RNA sequence: UCGAAGGUGGGAUCGGCGAUUGGGACGAAGUCGUAACAAGGUAGCCGUACCGGAAGGUGCGGCUGGAUC
RNA sequence: AUCAGCUUGUUGGUGGGGUGAUGGCCUACCAAGGCGACGACGGGUAGCCGGCCUGAGAGGGUGACCGGCCACACUGGGACUGAGAUACGGCCCAGACUCCUACGGGAGGCAGCAGUGGGGAAUAUUGCACAAUGGGCGCAAGCCUGAUGCAGCGACGCCGCGUGAGGGAUGACGGCCUUCGGGUUGUAAACCUCUUUCAGCACAGACGAAGCGCAAGUGACGGUAUGUGCAGAAGAAGGACCGGCCAACUACGUGCCAGCAGCCGCGGUAAUACGUAGGGUCCGAGCGUUGUCCGGAAUUACUGGGCGUAAAGAGCUCGUAGGUGGUUUGUCGCGUUGUUCGUGAAAACUCACAGCUUAACUGUGGGCGUGCGGGCGAUACGGGCAGACUAGAGUACUGCAGGGGAGACUGGAAUUCCUGGUGUAGCGGUGGAAUGCGCAGAUAUCAGGAGGAACACCGGUGGCGAAGGCGGGUCUCUGGGCAGUAACUGACGCUGAGGAGCGAAAGCGUGGGGAGCGAACAGGAUUAGAUACCCUGGUAGUCCACGCCGUAAACGGUGGGUACUAGGUGUGGGUUUCCUUCCUUGGGAUCCGUGCCGUAGCUAACGCAUUAAGUACCCCGCCUGGGGAGUACGGCCGCAAGG
């Protein structure tokens, strides 16, 4: 535009959408697992993804994905959720950390253990 | 251009005008 | 980077009520005379 | 209406150049005559002169080409235009083509080249770039 | 005299819930039709008005981002 | 601004009061002022800065440590003492809370240093000492100092070092592949020498103290850093990744299951992509994951973007504030520019030097501190003041073309209806029919009459209008444009946020009018069904007067003003020169419109191309992935529809 049009109005930058709004500026956030269930992915994929409806201390109800081979999560479980988006399930934007609070590390795991909360067997 | 764009716009406008016609008396009752 | 022209309002003291509306005058900055009054009329410079 | 006689001068010169013309006729101005003199001194135009026209004077600039018709001036642009005006210090003078061009600058001493202004240590308004 | 806290009164403003109710987005598999794209079998679309289970139909004015002459 | 008005000690004056001091700081009287579309008055949020992170820079994010200023001390209000008070460890009052009471009354304020509970993903010891620096009191010794100097806990960050070095086979096993030959781990391991870094065990032991003291003493750190010895490699390695982006492959198990994943995407009997093994690559006391900010993003484009068809020119004009401005003379020195002086704390950054065994770290000395103010110089450009000019703009005189607009009267063809002759059994309609109209006299053919609407031929890419739009004839009233002369004014120009006016058709109100056509509504036909296309009827409407609404593919999907950049050829309006036959588009010259083709130039392409989408200057409007949505909420307008 004209330099006078720029003087009168100026440049207003675009707005930056908030990412992971339920964490409220925190890396991790604790919650109680209100429900555990399984759901089916989109068109070209086929599995039983393990998800959990949890209630964070932000007083926000969210869905989190449970990674690994297996888990022992039921209702009323202290879980620690963190960021992370899996493309396969459109609704989920959070993942439950394996190896903290009531969430156990996967069993018989011996590669990339840290990301799955497994101790180094001696 | 392409008439698909005008087609989408016309369908949305048509649905909204139909909805407005369907709820005339109720809207007059509430607004008054 | 453009040059911008802007205007300001000043309240000044003249004892004898000489200068009228539309005149061109010189002003000098003094102690607070009242609430929002800090300038004095040195001498009227151009009539109108 | 006419808002920028200097930019009109530059663009008439440019358009006449790109079509391989030899003479350019212009309304006369003192600043236009000074620009034309600075251009002639730097070997960008063949010559320039003034004539009496029917109302005011007129300025005629004779362009210069090479042996195989190579245009002498490669580019003309207006920097400080009405609206946004450009002023430069004596220690931030611009460089055109890394120094191979000429930047006309109006200072209080008169109309100078960027190297002339840098040597004389003055600054002013950057009228145009010619190269 | 001024004066914090308190009492009484009518408004202003910003939010949560709400029986019932409208539209929107997405879903492995459902029912009804065939509206647009080739002159899509009545050219399509724009503003407006009426009508119809639904896409939609018709009147008035406009456009070519319409095929053949 | 989905907050346009705000203020009544409010703006000024006077006489008093008050203060350390000016002042509506306060009071009595008088005048009616003061602020605001450069955003007053409202709502939300936030301690400010030197600096820090990122970035080529401009810019964006930020205010942790260290330093400066401000504000506060359980919440609200108030004053006393002094030179000095938000008076954290002061006072008074009113609240909420905690504790004692003999019931009459009393006592408290860790957002000081430690510490507890709670919240949380998460942040430390109920340590030593005034030895040094700083402070208060005192003549002095001296006393006080959770300021400060140190210490402990936390890989929380930056830096440095160690878990060993030499030689050792055409290179032991074992694991894993194998093409069943063999290869990788791999000089790696085992083996013979070596030195001990740091820890371990002993001995000595600081600087910080030209200190303090008028008494012979004086170090918290500390028996610490550090040196000299003691036998010994003796006590010391894990984390990610291996489809491609990107350093690095094979076997086995699972088969759309279990599962992976930043993008595209891998798994259904050969997976280098899932999981486990051998191998490899990148880092190494760290390695990965999540969150936040910047970059890449020229993706808000000042540097540094756009609007024919990709998102983007308001439907069109007039005009307010504002932005911008033709040639020329003198002056000011506001913008601009030069020089000099003051300031820009320290720390931080950069350059150089120096110090701790190096480093991180520290000190010293320059620069940086990109700005502001004071004095002095310049006057090209922009601007102010005072003049001048006619080339822009407007007016004047004479001619030109036109469906430009408003009112009134008026003409003919044709359709329908009515009245009357002739006349008979059909007419109408369709791909074919049937509803329908007739035989109670239709259609058809003549004569007379009533009424309403649109104006054949001229008539086209031809004229006029800002757009929307405008042609039967005549009369009256009225707006704009063009050319010629150049007598007149002398820059009076351009654009225009908001605002106002005009604005096809449909639609709305009141009152008329109603031939034809025809939404809705009835039948008939087609069809699997036909709320349609086709056929027969047919109300609102179309029409007139006066007002509303304010939208269109309101399109050239192309805002307005100005200057310049090869040409060829149709057409509308007007002036002039040469042949003149003196008629004819006789030819040329020039001004203003309207089409086609075409270079140079531009564009992703199509295409534009002197009527630009080329080359440049001024001003406005608009754009920032597709949907949700031009929708909801709030507001304004309208009778309503709705905008």
């Amino acid at each position: 535009p004209t330099i006078q049009q720029l003087v009168r109005k100026g440049r207003r930058d675009k707005i930056a959408k908030v990412k992971t709004a339920a964490l409220k500026g925190s890396p991790q956030r604790r919650g109680v697992c209100t429900r555990v269930y399984t759901t089916t992915p989109k068109k070209p994929n086929s599995a039983l993804r393990k998800v959990a409806r949890v209630k964070l201390t932000s007083q926000v109800e969210v869905t989190a994905y449970i990674p690994g081979e297996g888990h022992n999560l039921q209702e009323h479980s202290m879980v620690l959720v963190r960021g992370g988006r899996v493309k396969d399930l459109p609704g989920v934007r959070y993942k439950i950390i394996r190896g903290s609070l009531d969430t156990q590390g996967v069993k018989n795991r011996k590669q990339a253990r840290s990301r799955y909360g497994a101790k180094k067997e001696k | 251009g392409s008439v698909i764009k005008k087609r989408r716009k016309r369908m949305s406008k048509k649905k909204h005008r139909k909805l407005l016609r369907r709820t005339r008396v109720q809207r007059r009752k509430l607004g008054k | 980077g453009k040059i911008i022209r802007t205007t300001k309002k000043v309240k000044a003291h003249d004892e004898n009520g000489e200068a009228g509306i539309g005149d061109r005058v010189s002003l000098m900055e003094t102690r607070p005379l009242s609430a929002t009054k800090r300038w004095r009329l040195v001498e009227i410079l151009e009539k109108a | 209406t006419m808002t920028d006689p200097i930019a009109d001068f530059l663009t008439r010169l440019r358009n006449a150049n790109s079509a391989y013309h030899d003479e350019v006729t212009l309304p006369h101005s003192k600043l236009k005559a000074n620009i034309a003199e600075i251009l002639k001194r730097e070997g960008y135009i063949s010559d320039y002169r003034t004539e009496d026209a029917r109302v005011g004077k007129s300025l005629v600039v004779q362009l210069k080409y090479g042996p195989s018709r190579e245009r002498s001036i490669a580019g003309l642009r207006r920097v400080s235009k009405p609206g946004l005006r450009v002023y430069a210090k004596s220690t931030n003078l611009p460089r055109v083509l890394g120094g191979l061009g000429v930047a006309i600058i109006s200072t209080s001493s008169g109309l100078l080249t960027d190297r002339q202004a840098a040597r004389q240590g003055v600054g002013g308004e950057v009228l145009a770039y010619v190269w």
